[PDB]
């Protein structure tokens, strides 16, 4: 499965998505500067929309632990 | 590992097989768990750096936290950098160079290199240093983990 | 632990992952029941305060008891520290400090320091107090864990 | 979850709760004069009515044992 | 593999049964997880081309990618002999002649040739190219493997 | 539990309440002389009427295969 491939599910837990990416990110062999392109973009791109609406609020410079906490209700 | 020969000086063994697997299994069973982090520091007793990149490498699963972990072990290195800057002009022959916080993360020096650091006399404690990394990173990971 | 090697002398040499995990399945099994005191103190030969903490700090479950004997250890610690004062001026520079509660506690001594008193001559018998202090901790718990 | 959350049910045993209380305060990693606050007042405050009122009995200076024994029949 | 001796000088000693069946259950449970390679690298420790050979020899199931990775490993072998020429006029007496692609895969080779290259100063890492082959072709198949 | 509530069923066999007994006996850690004491009084007195009654009949000086030979078909 592709890295583009991995998206968040309308009723799925963001945390169990994120495990997800960071699992096929595990499988990318990519430069790390590509794969912090591909963490701050791809992530929030496939989140589901009442999370990306949460993490919208967020702002940027936010951290994962940050995020975790953010979604977690959704 | 840097283990003591019967001969009486330091020198380098592989880490078993069955270690290794109780390494696995303890990560399997009990997760996130504190008990973890005793159990982590028993089984890094004369560990390197190369075998504690090899124990964090070797993890299935919880990619999260591995990756929370990672970004931890890199500011945390990024730290060591800054609070030691490096020393006043070349480096002498008759001595061999000091650590950078990607040295004591195992990335940027060998295995024979480890070796020089910790057996020479002063010894420098870069395990020490990884580990204490490691356990401030279980910390946050503890934490955000608790429900 | 600290066991004698070939040559003659006494060395330190790690505790096994079976022994770790046996001391942990003892606990997992027979929780409060008597028999888990000879069994602590056949696993127990030879060891250090240090292998002592990581043998408790292991633990998980029963953290009513857990803290019961932490606070009987202290308790042992702080009779160990009225009943032996410490001795008069200055540490010689031919020797060795005296232990305090918290040394035979292992938390104020250092590994190295648990082998000098131990390894010396005459030798101090660190590991014997605090096993007394456990045992009869294991003898608080054993009779409230009574029903 | 968090150690104010920790709360002893109406029916549920004080001997459990205690031990809910410690592996709780075991993930904790507080300076031990504030986890000895925590221990002689939080334990006390989120415990049961009845057993509540049988440790206000034993007084102050009262050790695990003691209160262990004191709520068994609660 | 080829091993250190405690009289200090290194001697070949055989793979251990329970580490070959540690490799065979690994392959057994993670099939082509990541893990895998971090797992390969710490058990081909001090090992030779022909333990290598034993070690992919010994797998069953999973024939497709046995089979990519031999044409891959022959690949980076051609490569090998490619990029470096034989030499120069007929091989001296004093001397023992240099590796092609086939002795690195261990093919054309012998142990006691394996152990000559290896042992001898300078030493030659014939280990560690077909390593960078086998990890390179488990890119490879990773890559492909993943869904 | 207490070694005063270590009791003889009805319908249970010696033997188990035996086993019992030296379990519970096993817990304490009272002085030889005590733990004697204990042995001839209390196992007895706890024991059901009918091995009662046949213990009883042993009278004193009666050793631990004896008094389980002779309560067995009770």
């Amino acid at each position: 499965t592709s890295i583009l491939d991995i998206r968040q599910g309308p009723k799925e837990p963001f945390r169990d998505y994120v495990d997800r990416f960071y699992k096929t990110l595990r499988a990318e062999q990519a430069s790390q500067e590509v794969k912090n392109w591909m963490t701050e973009t791809l992530l929030v791109q496939n989140a589901n929309p009442d999370c990306k609406t949460i993490l919208k609020a967020l702002g940027p410079g936010a951290t994962l632990e940050e995020m975790m906490t953010a979604c977690q209700g959704v | 590992p840097i283990v003591q020969n019967l001969q009486g000086q330091m020198v380098h063994q592989a880490i078993s097989p069955r270690t290794l697997n109780a390494w696995v299994k303890v990560v399997e069973e009990k997760a996130f768990s504190p008990e973890v982090i005793p159990m982590f520091s028993a089984l890094s007793e004369g560990a390197t750096p190369q075998d504690l990149n090899t124990m964090l490498n070797t993890v299935g699963g919880h990619q999260a936290a591995m990756q929370m972990l990672k970004e931890t072990i890199n500011e945390e290195a990024a730290e060591w950098d800054r609070l030691h800057p490096v020393h006043a002009g070349p480096i002498a022959p008759g001595q061999m160079r000091e650590p950078r916080g990607s040295d004591i993360a195992g990335t940027t020096s060998t295995l024979q290199e480890q070796i020089g650091w910790m057996t020479h006399n002063p010894p420098i404690p870069v395990g020490e240093i990884y580990k204490r990394w490691i356990i401030l990173g279980l910390n946050k990971i503890v934490r955000m983990y608790s429900p």
